């Protein structure tokens, strides 16, 4: 399953 | 409370009349939710993540309660795998990370 | 320490004797670097997160020191836009989530 969720405001 | 990470740090959210799991996420600069409707007005944006780039939809100002506070910020609208509560919010609630 | 959420949680992390700077992930279960050698037998993974999956390295036991504290654990290295500490990791060192 996907199971890393960093998330970027670029 | 004090929310130990053996687990996925996933709680409710109520936003839009509708409630959610979503996921505490430090990682995240923004909160981003699964494909929903909200009112008014949304700019497009790009956010990027480990295996690349999403397209969401920008909503401003949206009421949402996270384990009982009720705070109002912005929330992208997108097809992020999981609910994510990012540190626009979790700010606001007080969260800090504790070692 | 309490590390609040303003700006980016990234803290200084020394592995295989260097020092960089990496994000504390509550959001991800495991912990991922960006292209770099680590020594002994590895295995191929692929993780996912917003956006899509990439193709990593899968290192064990690994020692690794996160703002002083030493563990010994899983680290995997790949093309990550960041270096990222996750939960396998934010366990060890005894990091929880508070508000």
């Amino acid at each position: 399953r996907p199971g890393n969720f960093l998330q970027s405001r670029p | 409370p004090q929310i130990t990470l053996w687990k996925r740090p996933l709680v409710t959210i109520r936003i839009g009349g509708q409630l959610k799991e979503a996921l505490l996420n430090t990682g995240a600069d923004d909160t981003v939710l699964e494909e929903m409707n909200l009112p008014g007005k949304w700019k497009p944006k790009m956010i990027g993540g480990v295996g690349g780039f999403i397209k969401v939809r920008q909503y401003d100002q949206i009421p949402i309660e996270i384990c009982g506070h009720k705070v109002i910020g912005t929330v992208l609208v997108g097809p992020t795998p999981v609910n994510i509560i990012g540190r626009n919010l979790l700010t606001q609630i007080g969260c800090t990370l504790n070692f």
